[PDB]
């Protein structure tokens, strides 16, 4: 509704939360900003999580209305001991 | 093969590299977080064939599991239409050790591809099959 969906993203088991820490933001900032909110709200940091959206990746590139990601769009959030662009520099150092 | 592995492998030739890489996903199976994290300084090396290398370790994390976030196909999928023969040979291969059985309809299409690519060498077939 009103073009705003859930996003039920998935956080990993080292960082001791809620196994599922969901990830709570907008979806019209970049996607340099998505690393920017996927990590702002939840407490993550912005150079240190990817997330693995709706069994696709994010497009940080890009928008989370453009770069595949979207509202409602679950993903899960590897441990990526670097961020999602550090950790497609550290979980891709192997990726 | 978790703190100096760039130096194990290296005395690796191809598809020592193969081998060797693919053992880091099944070294931590049942983990898409921590082994992907321990998925996370290699496949990405110099050299890059050993690409099918982790996609085996990605592939094979995900076997024997099912994550609502289907990591296999994502990080797969990039790479299964790779044109360099053994980058695919570890897409599909460990594709298919991470859904194994699941007869999902979208990686099944998804390889279905792979069998009409006439570009894929009969290694990447015959795995691929």
């Amino acid at each position: 509704t009103t073009g705003i969906a859930t996003i039920e993203v998935f956080l990993p088991p080292r960082l001791k939360k809620d196994r599922k820490n969901l990830l709570e933001t907008r979806l019209h900032i970049t996607g340099r900003e998505l690393r920017s909110k996927i990590a702002e709200t939840f407490g993550l940091q912005e150079n240190y999580i990817k997330i693995v959206i709706n069994k696709k990746q994010l497009q940080l590139g890009k928008t989370l209305e453009e770069q595949g990601v979207a509202h409602n769009v679950k993903a899960m959030v590897l441990e990526l001991k670097q961020s999602e662009e550090d950790a497609r520099k550290n979980f891709q150092l192997e990726e | 093969l978790t703190d100096d592995g760039n130096k194990w492998l290296y005395k690796n030739k191809d598809h020592g590299m193969l081998s060797a890489a693919a053992s880091l996903g099944m070294i931590l199976l049942w983990d898409v977080d921590g082994g992907l994290t321990q998925i996370d300084k290699y496949l990405y090396s110099s050299e890059d064939y050993i690409k099918s290398g982790a996609l085996l370790a990605c592939g094979i994390v995900n076997s024997g599991v099912r994550n609502e976030c289907d990591p296999a196909l994502a990080l797969l999928s990039d790479y299964v239409l790779h044109n360099s023969n053994t980058m695919r040979l570890g897409s599909i291969f460990g594709l298919g050790l991470a859904y194994a059985g699941s007869n999902r309809e979208d990686v099944l299409t998804l390889l279905l591809p792979v069998m009409g690519d006439s570009k894929s060498s009969m290694e990447v077939a015959g795995v691929t099959a």
